[PDB]
């Protein structure tokens, strides 16, 4: 209230309002879901158009051959953070000849976001990210929030009405966790999960976006006629 | 007034209200503890299970600095990470120049001065964590707790977070009932108990326990996590004591 | 971090006053009285060593400071502000004069430099004005004896005699009565001690009074012999004993 | 006051939202994408009859295959166009090829949020970036000061835009000829413009794969305007 | 009144931030005291360890700045340690640059100049501490020099600092009225420490165990702090009197 | 952060004025009146000291009139300290021009650069303006004798006669009344003093409350001399015009 | 580059400058004007290191033109010569100095006198009745020491120049392809078209 | 360095510092420019609360940028010097690198760019100046007149006015200037320029300045007498 | 004095058919009169159907190839997975090499 002028100010209850308002832009963002078995990890994203003449804003960005994310909130902020991540995955390759651990990718995003929450003149990032990757210790899903908090999960969802998908996944846990060595089934469980968050609309061909990465599948994106398979 | 809107401003009573507000964010966090033992230290923390979807064992919060120092913190998690990253740079630098690994008291002041520096200007925000840390050096075992003001002291035992008072009470009993000393394996069990006991203040969600330790005899003076048989054994000891 | 205060903290109010210079002068008003009198063969500057506790050793606190061997300063206002100005004033006499011309600056020019430093604290980013007024007494070959007052604004004026601080209005009046252009140095010391007794409340002696002169050269204070054209400092701080000697014959 | 980089409680940047208001005050700009080309039209809006209207440059060449129309604080567009041209020419130098329209647009949109306490405020102008490339054909992009860009089959921006956009919603179909599109832009401009549309207070342009980006002379648009009235008179 | 938030003048020519920094000085509720012997300088400060969970050995407000200089701080510990580290650095650099041990009074001046800057420059706050520097200077003999957030400093015959500073001050003033001299006319530092503790007891009207106190002693060529056992020896010697 | 305490010295009012410039001018309006009068054969600078005390050392003093080079001088109205900063700048800038071109600096060029420096403080950097107005009196071989004024806005203008500081409204009407183009220096001297005599907020004009300077062709053929009057000389010129 | 001469007579300054531009064993051009007009009554010839010469000349020209516009007034030859000297005196202690020698011929309208300034790349200035840069001076200075008179007409100065060029064409090893002659007087700068 | 964003958006999408810079221009002395068939004339009001001026040495209101281009303005005078200097430097730099003097459009676009830059740079306020920029492109006889303003928007004008009471004189020029037939001669164009100023000024005494610019760097200042003739002749015709 | 270059020997060879191209190189790597390795390949698949070899000083050659591979990666990221044509690859490599004009990659490059 008097304490939301900038990120360098604590409230008397110990809250950071600019960070919380940054968190709020995620909530207004279109829904996206992440989930994973032991062999693959999938991102499903609902894309949002401006009107019937416009394209549907991309929500999924590839970071490396073995890693990528989905976004909810300020798109340019995700571009910045995805670009940083591309650089970090790249540095790991060129210098160490090593694929960047998804867990380290999490730590690096956390520390980048945090610095903007403690310094004057900056602003927190206004986007939440879901990072999937397949690394030396299997399939992974990460949830990034611009508070800096990064969390490893079996599944989740973020954006508007993400709670529907999140409870579905919370129910479906023991089933989808064991969809090993079957790409199409894990994707279906993902599409089903996102559907719990739809209202007055359902999934169309140029509305839906899926990405998958796993044991012998490079991170790749499916849009358009290539998603028709799943509606 | 308006003395509380800008960091590094003294109020008329002589206080920096922004630092005090940072403490509120600390008090809001999960409980974490440290117990000094005969030849070592033990760290433990409460990890709230927000959901079934959290992969168990896979959101680690205790952090190692160098090879001999353990750090755990309650409050804003990224702030704690920023502080440990700095601690790691400081330890690297000390090692680089002086060869020997950084003594724990020396390390404590490095965090102390850095945190304190964030109370000197209005262009930075104070740290939203209280940090319990320590380890084993050439002079024995040390446990420290450090607050947003940059204030720190050595401790026999220490706690912070929502369950700080429950844990403090429980720690005082140990200190009183073991004047001669507490062993590392003993301290690992007590730590587990005290976290389970301090979980009462936070009890909608059930939690995941996480312990670590450095002991001259039990870990060779290095920081190692407690898992497998030794963790479950300590979980069980705690399960027993709440019933 | 970093000084993000790159803007002026002293600015014009709608009436055209510069608030912080005005308030600095108010801080000087509160300060202990100090004065200077200019004789024909010397200058005297004086002030009260108002101690903080009797457990303090007031010799360790010098309110009258040597700037060059022929220039001394005294102040009224905030002591710590004065201390750093003396530090900066000493260094500037070297860096921007002695290291260039191989001789110490003439009084007016050193005064000019100090004023510059004080003006800048009135306009630069992120600083307040200095909370002092200085009286600078000095001698130089071509200008003879002189006495200047320097205010928080960075303004300076040459004076025959004046006073600043607490009881300045009274002291200035007492000096107008007594000052003439034929005063010998001893007469001015005598007048200085008289003018000062007005403003001191408690004890009045050689341990509560700080007083220096710009007078004759002191070869006994030079430190060495053998260069006859080097004759030593004209600045001399009168001893506790020396002051008491003059109070018996007050 | 309160910092330039501040979030509102709704989770939006004040300064970006306020620049969006400034853009609404701007003169109308319309773009339509066809399989035969992309048309760009603008309302010149001379603020007085004494001002020589062909000096109002609100449609602009970026490269031979990319054009741009603007609406809002048009002085803010100069450096965006300067960057766009440099990026396009630089790309051709580094890669001996034409820069993609999307890549060009992304490059301009990176400038957008580089403001704060870098420039002091967001741009107060939106851009319609139109062009052709081998991979994705004829394209139209709406580039905002938020750093967001959207692809559109057709789009209007500026003061007349909500009315114009609703009109474009009806009139656009995937088989529009270039000529049909030219007339549509003229039709919709005449609708939303305050003063009466003519060759002097509106301007047309297109970009075809064959001839690249061309601004139309006042003679050529005059004939299209004449042709538009005749097609409306006849039903 | 933003003139109350940063170090610019108020209309009555005052610096409220400096004044409020003096109030932080007593936040710890500790009193300190320093006196000079013939050969030595002794500084005693109360040691209050509230929490039982603390390691009492790590709780201190006395610092060894150089081999010869000791410093006791009255104020919050983060600012205290900030001042201690800086003073240690400044004393080391001085030795390196000028080839002799930095004197007590010069270090006092240097830290005072540093504090002065924070009262003039807006981006830096004052440190909420008072720094009492002690040594046996090689030119000046036993020395006490004290620094405050205003940037003021001066040498003392003896001094005290804290909430009940005035009681201790007048207690000492009355002794020097009576004794007629600048110092404690005593041979050994042990007996000067005994004096210091004794007059602290009278002025505060309280009794101390070995763990209620903290003692620093400066002799020629070393400043050192006493252990609890060394203090217990000293308390015992007073009790048998 | 620090934005809280920023006065924003370089912004516009809603009426399109510069607050800090306006208020600086208001500061200057209480300063001792300074007058410049230009004749066919020279220039007069006359200025009134802010109320002197009898104990002020009057001859070793300079508060109002300053020598920029051998051919150019200024009369100051405002903060002395501020004016000295600008004067040293102007003194250096004159020397740079001489070093570069081996010719004394044309009066306007020096004036323009000082005025440009002032202008900068009103447009960028977030600092307070210099609370100073100058009257420039000087000679060069292009325009001969010249008078200029500059003020905190960095605006400068040329004059036959002009005043700055206190009571300029009154002074300007008196000058406008009695000034004629074919005037000589000694007539100008007389006008300058008689104007101060009538506008002063003092009981009457005396030598000790004045500074005075002329720039004549008064030396040896086609070469120019600046005369900063000593106290005794002002005393005489006061008698020689019948004001005392 | 190579040959540049200047002669100051009663009412004008005459500058002669060789037309050849040689690189290696090829005369690339035989009609080069090694001169820039700085202001309407000031001309500068130049010779020295390839590239530097024109770069330096045009830089000075730009600065003097800027001054002319700013003050709406023409700098005296003396003032321009001092400006040019200072730039060279700067340059000689730069990372890469301008290796250019110049002659500045101007008519000072306040004095109604022609003036000739010889400045080398080090920034060495002298005002002279006649001057030359490079090897030329080794023949022309002594020739002019003999034939030159202070009160000569422009027409007499041109003949004195023909003598200088004749001698250089007789005794100089290189073919410098004649000179372009330019006169600077009270009416400004003009070029003699047949020499 | 001083960093503050002084030019920023307000909730209605206005940049108040730019708009307040325009208020400063409104307060400035009037300036008008009219282009004939074969010339461009710049006319400037000089406020008449100032006698004892020295006009020999006081800054003239029309400034030569190069020998073929001139710039006049309304607003803060000290601000205008900064723009004029930069434009002059750019003019010389353009000649140096392109080996051709600036076109009027180019020089205008540069000055406009400087002005725009000061509306979104930290630590600076916008220029409180609008300019009229006039002249003839090298080897071209077609006259050019452009206007710039604090925001940085610029455009071409058959005739235009800026500063105080510019609405009055714009009104006049709007009903008195035929696009189809511009002032066929210098004589004609100067006359229309003076008439428009006389709607607003006072007497055309020491109050009106006029500058004529013809092709090929032919730029001259008119002086009192010849202006007075125009004032005189305009009034005697007006008594109908 | 330290010499930052070496000569790792080998030789490479490229030929273009109507609908194919080949890039060959020997697998020997040497310094002076010694063999370092009998199998150290220096002809690489760089993606997008471009093959590349940078023969001469192997450290420089590996650095260049490494950088070009990276260039292809980013070209995909920045231009919507567009295929890098051989002509555009060639031009990109010119800028890679010429960027070190005053401290060159000592390699003969063929793609």
């Amino acid at each position: 209230n008097n304490y939301d002028g900038d990120t360098v100010t604590f409230s008397p209850t110990g809250r950071l309002f600019q960070v919380e308002y940054a968190l709020e832009a995620i909530k207004q963002g279109s829904v996206t879901v992440g989930l994973r078995s032991n062999t693959h990890a999938v991102l499903v994203a609902l894309k949002r158009n401006a009107d019937e003449l416009s394209s549907y804003q991309k929500k999924i960005i590839k970071c490396d051959e073995h890693m990528g994310l989905s976004l909810a909130g300020l798109a340019p902020d995700a571009r910045v953070l995805s670009n940083y991540l591309r650089q970090q995955c790249n540095y790991s390759s060129l210098v160490f000849n090593r694929k960047l651990a998804v867990e380290r990718a999490g730590h690096l995003l956390c520390d980048k976001a945090q610095k903007n929450t403690q310094s004057y003149g900056g602003r927190p990032y206004g986007v939440g990210l879901l990072i999937i990757g397949y690394d030396k210790s299997g399939a992974h899903l990460l949830e990034f929030q611009p508070s800096g908090n990064v969390t490893e999960l079996y599944g989740t969802a973020i954006g508007a009405r993400s709670q529907g998908a999140k409870t579905y996944l919370e129910r479906t846990l023991d089933t989808f966790i064991k969809i090993d060595g079957n790409p199409d089934e894990l994707i279906k469980a993902g599409v089903e999960a996102i559907s719990q968050s739809l209202r007055d609309e359902s999934l169309t061909v140029d509305n839906l976006s899926i990405a998958i990465v796993g044991k012998d599948t490079p991170f790749t994106i499916y849009d358009g006629e290539a998603v028709a398979k799943y509606i | 007034t308006g003395y509380d809107l800008s960091n590094s401003v003294f109020s008329p009573d002589g206080r920096n209200f922004q630092v005090e507000y940072a403490v509120k964010a600390v008090e809001n966090g999960t409980t974490s503890i440290g117990i000094k033992c005969n030849d070592g230290v033990v760290f433990a923390v409460e990890k709230l299970i927000t959901s079934k979807l959290l992969v168990p064992q896979k959101n680690v919060k205790i952090q190692v600095v160098d090879r001999h120092i353990g750090c755990v913190y309650s409050g804003l998690i990224p702030d704690g990470r920023h502080l440990v990253n700095r601690g790691r740079e400081e330890a690297a630098s000390f090692k680089k120049l002086y060869k020997t690994p950084i003594p724990i008291p020396a390390f404590a002041d490095r965090l102390g001065q850095y945190v304190q520096a964030h109370t000197l200007y209005n262009s930075v925000r104070p740290f939203g964590v209280s940090t319990i840390f320590g380890g084993v050096d050439k002079n024995g075992a040390h446990l420290y707790m450090l607050e947003p003001s940059g204030s720190y002291w050595g401790y026999k035992g220490a706690a912070t977070g929502k369950g700080r008072q429950s844990a403090k009470a429980e720690l005082e009993k140990l200190v009183d009932h073991h004047p001669e000393g507490l062993s590392a394996r003993e301290a690992v069990k007590q730590a587990a108990k005290i976290i389970y006991l301090a979980h009462e203040d936070n009890k909608e969600k059930d939690f995941e326990l996480e312990i670590s330790w450095c002991s001259l005899s039990e870990t060779n003076g290095l920081h190692k996590f407690v898992k497998g048989d030794l963790l479950q054994e300590a979980i069980d000891f705690a399960q027993k004591e709440i019933n | 971090m970093t000084d993000r205060y790159s803007f002026s903290l002293t600015t014009f109010s709608p009436s055209g006053k510069l608030g912080q210079i005005d308030y600095a002068l108010t801080a000087v008003k509160q300060g202990v009285t100090s004065l200077g009198i200019k004789a024909t063969n010397g200058v005297v500057i004086a002030t009260e060593k108002k101690s903080s506790s009797p457990l303090a050793m007031s010799e360790t606190l010098s309110k009258v400071s040597l700037l060059t061997p022929d220039i001394g300063a005294v102040y009224s206002g905030m002591g710590p502000d004065y201390r750093v100005l003396v530090d900066k004033s000493r260094k500037v006499a070297h860096t921007s004069y002695k290291r260039i011309y191989g001789e110490y600056p003439p009084t007016k020019l050193l005064v000019s430099e100090v004023a510059k430093i004080m003006q800048e604290a009135t306009q630069s980013g992120g600083v307040r004005p200095f909370g002092v007024s200085l009286l600078i007494a000095g001698h130089d070959e071509f200008n003879g004896f002189s006495l200047y007052q320097v205010d928080p604004s960075g303004s300076y004026f040459p004076w025959k005699a004046t006073a600043i601080g607490k009881g300045s209005v009274a002291a200035k009046t007492f000096l107008e009565k007594r000052w003439n252009d034929e005063l010998e140095l001893e007469d001015a010391i005598h007048i200085a001690l008289l003018t000062l007794k007005e403003s001191v409340e408690g004890e009045f002696n050689g341990d509560t009074i700080e007083l220096a002169i710009i007078g004759d050269e002191n070869p006994d204070l030079l430190g060495y012999t053998g260069i006859p054209t080097d004759k030593g400092p004209r600045f001399r701080k009168l001893t506790s004993q020396e002051i008491n000697d003059r109070l018996e014959a007050l | 006051d309160r910092g330039v980089s501040t979030f509102s409680p709704e989770g939006r940047l004040f300064q970006v939202e306020y620049s969006l208001e400034a853009i609404k005050l701007g003169s109308t700009a319309i773009g339509i994408a066809t399989k035969e080309g992309v048309v760009l039209g603008v309302e010149k809006r001379a603020t007085s009859p004494l001002l020589e209207s062909d000096s109002i440059e609100k449609i602009v060449e970026i490269d031979r295959h990319i054009g741009c129309a603007m609406s809002g604080l048009t002085a803010d567009a100069r450096s965006m166009i300067e960057h766009a041209r440099t990026a396009a020419v630089t790309h051709n130098l580094y890669y001996d090829e034409d820069i993609n329209v999307e890549s060009l647009t992304q490059s301009v949109c990176d400038l957008a949020l580089r403001f704060g306490e870098l420039m002091s405020r967001p741009f107060g102008v939106a851009l319609l970036i139109a062009g052709h490339d081998a991979d994705d054909g004829y394209q139209l992009f709406h580039a905002e000061p938020s750093g967001t860009f959207y692809r559109y089959n057709a789009k209007a921006i500026g003061s007349g835009s909500e009315g114009a956009q609703a009109e474009l919603l009806n009139e656009w179909h995937s088989s529009l000829t270039l000529k049909e599109a030219e007339l549509l832009v003229l039709k919709i401009l005449k609708q939303v413009m305050e003063e009466k549309l003519d060759e002097n207070n509106a301007q047309l342009s297109c970009i075809t794969k064959q001839d690249g980006f061309k601004i139309y002379d006042n003679e050529k648009t005059a004939e299209l305007i004449k042709e538009l009235k005749e097609k409306e008179a006849a039903e | 009144g933003y003139d109350r938030h940063i170090t610019i003048f108020s209309p009555e020519g005052r610096l409220y931030q400096v004044e409020y920094a003096f109030k932080a000085t007593n936040q710890t509720n500790i009193n300190s005291l320093a006196v000079r012997g013939k050969d030595c300088t002794v500084v005693i400060s109360q040691k209050k360890v509230p929490d039982k969970l603390l390691d009492p050995t790590t709780v201190s407000y006395i610092f060894c700045i150089s081999r010869t200089i000791g410093m006791v701080v009255n104020g919050p510990i983060p600012d205290a340690r900030n001042a201690a580290l800086r003073a240690k650095a400044e004393a080391a650099e001085f030795r390196y640059k000028y080839g002799y041990d930095m004197p007590c009074d010069v270090l006092a001046k240097r830290m005072a100049n540093l504090s002065q800057i924070y009262t003039q420059r807006a981006y830096m706050r004052p440190l909420g501490v008072i720094l009492t520097f002690v040594s046996v200077d090689e030119e000046l003999g036993p020395s006490i020099y004290k620094t405050d957030p205003a940037g003021y400093y001066v040498g003392y015959k003896a001094t005290a600092t804290g909430p009940k500073q005035q009681e201790i001050t007048t207690n000492l003033e009355n002794h020097f009225k009576k004794s007629k001299i600048d110092h404690i006319n005593e041979e050994s530092w042990e007996k000067v420490v005994e004096f210091a503790i004794t007059h602290m007891i009278d002025a505060l009207g309280t009794e101390f165990s070995k763990n209620d106190l903290e003692v620093g002693v400066a002799t020629k060529d070393k400043f050192f702090t006493l252990s609890a056992e060394n203090i217990e020896e000293r308390l015992v010697a007073i009790a048998e009197q | 952060g620090s934005r809280r305490y920023d006065s924003r010295t370089t912004i516009f009012s809603p009426e399109g004025r510069l607050y800090q410039v306006e208020y600086a001018l208001e500061s200057i309006s209480h300063a001792g009146t300074a007058i410049g009068i230009m004749a066919s054969d020279g220039i007069v600078l006359a200025a009134e000291r802010k109320v002197t005390s009898t104990l002020l050392e009057q001859d070793t003093s300079t508060e109002k009139l300053y020598k920029l080079n051998d051919k150019i001088a200024v009369a100051v109205a405002g903060l002395t300290a501020d004016a000295e900063i600008l004067i040293n700048t102007a003194r250096i800038h004159a020397q740079n021009y001489l070093k570069t071109y081996n010719e004394d600096i044309p009066v306007e060029i020096l004036v323009r650069r000082l005025s440009d420096i002032k202008q900068g403080y009103t447009q960028h950097g977030g600092l307070r303006p210099f609370g100073v107005s100058f009257i420039y009196a000087g000679y060069d071989d292009r325009y001969g004798y010249q008078l200029y004024t500059s003020n905190p806005s960095g605006n400068y203008t040329g004059w036959k006669a002009i005043s700055v500081g206190a009571n300029t409204s009154a002074a300007q009407t008196l000058l406008q009344m009695d000034y004629k183009d074919d005037m000589k220096v000694d007539d100008a001297i007389e006008l300058a003093l008689k104007t101060l005599s009538k506008t002063t907020d003092s009981s009457a004009l005396t030598y000790d409350r004045l500074e005075f300077a002329t720039i004549r062709k008064g030396a040896n053929d086609g070469e120019v001399y600046q005369k900063i009057f000593k106290p005794q000389e002002i005393k005489d010129i006061l008698v020689k015009t019948g004001i005392t | 580059m190579d040959i540049i001469l200047g002669i100051r007579v009663q009412d004008s300054v005459i500058l002669a400058s060789s037309k050849a531009v040689t690189r290696g064993i090829s005369v690339l051009k035989d009609s080069d004007d090694k001169t820039r007009q700085l202001s309407p009554h000031t001309l500068m010839s130049f010779a020295g290191e390839a590239g530097d010469t024109v770069q330096f000349a045009e830089y000075i020209q730009a600065n003097i033109q800027l001054y002319s516009i700013r003050e709406d007034y023409e700098l005296s030859p003396q003032a321009v010569s001092s400006f040019v000297r200072q730039e060279l005196a700067k340059s000689i202690r730069s990372r890469r100095p301008y290796q250019v020698n110049v002659l500045i011929g101007g008519y000072d309208k306040k004095k109604n006198k022609p003036e000739l300034y010889q400045i080398d790349y080090l920034g060495t200035k002298v005002e002279l009745p006649y001057g030359a840069h490079g090897y030329s001076g080794f023949y022309t200075f002594s020739l002019l020491d003999h034939h030159y008179r202070p009160d000569m007409t422009t027409e007499e100065g041109l003949d004195l120049l023909k003598l200088c060029v004749q001698e250089l064409e007789k005794r100089m090893p290189m073919d410098f392809k004649g000179v372009i002659v330019k006169i600077v007087d009270k009416d400004g700068i003009r070029q003699v078209d047949d020499f | 360095g001083y960093d503050r964003a002084l030019s920023i958006f307000s909730p209605d999408g206005h940049i108040f510092q730019v708009e307040y810079a325009l208020e400063a221009v409104k307060r400035g002395t009037c300036a008008v420019g009219v282009k004939g068939k074969n010339c461009v004339v710049l006319g400037c009001e000089r406020r008449s609360t100032l006698k004892l001026q020295d006009t020999r040495i006081t800054p003239s209101k029309v400034s030569k940028i190069d020998s073929h281009v001139v710039l006049s303005f309304s607003g803060l005078n000290a601000d205008s010097r900064i723009l004029i200097e930069k434009a002059r430097v750019e003019a010389q730099s353009h000649r140096l690198t392109l080996e051709d003097p600036v076109t009027v459009e180019y020089l205008t676009r540069y000055v406009a760019g400087v002005q725009q830059r000061y509306t979104q740079s930290g630590g600076v306020r916008p220029f409180g100046v609008s300019t009229l920029i006039a002249g003839f492109d090298p080897r071209d006889d077609e006259p050019k007149l452009y206007q710039t303003e604090p925001s940085g928007i610029y455009s071409s004008w058959s005739a235009q006015t800026i500063g105080r009471n510019s609405k009055t004189v714009r009104e006049f020029l709007e009903k008195n200037y035929d696009r189809k037939e511009p002032p066929a001669t210098v004589e004609e164009c100067v006359k229309l320029t003076v008439r428009s100023l006389l709607e607003v000024v006072q007497t055309g005494a020491k109050n009106i300045e006029i500058t004529v610019v013809k092709p090929d760097s032919d730029i001259v200042a008119l002086s009192s007498e010849e202006i007075n003739q125009y004032v005189t002749q305009i009034e005697q015709e007006k008594q109908e | 004095q330290f010499n930052p270059y070496g000569d790792n020997g080998g030789t490479i060879l490229g030929i273009a058919g109507e609908d194919f191209a080949v890039l060959a190189g020997d697998t020997r790597n040497i310094t002076d009169y010694s063999i370092n390795s009998r199998y150290e390949p220096k002809v690489f698949d760089c993606g997008d159907n471009i093959v590349m070899s940078a023969n001469g000083f192997a450290a420089d050659g590996d650095a260049l190839v490494k950088r070009f591979k990276n260039s292809v990666k980013w070209y995909h990221f920045d231009h919507n997975d567009k295929k890098l044509s051989i002509n555009s690859a060639a031009r990109n490599i010119q800028h890679l090499l010429y960027g070190k004009r005053f401290f060159p990659y000592y390699v003969h490059t063929i793609i």
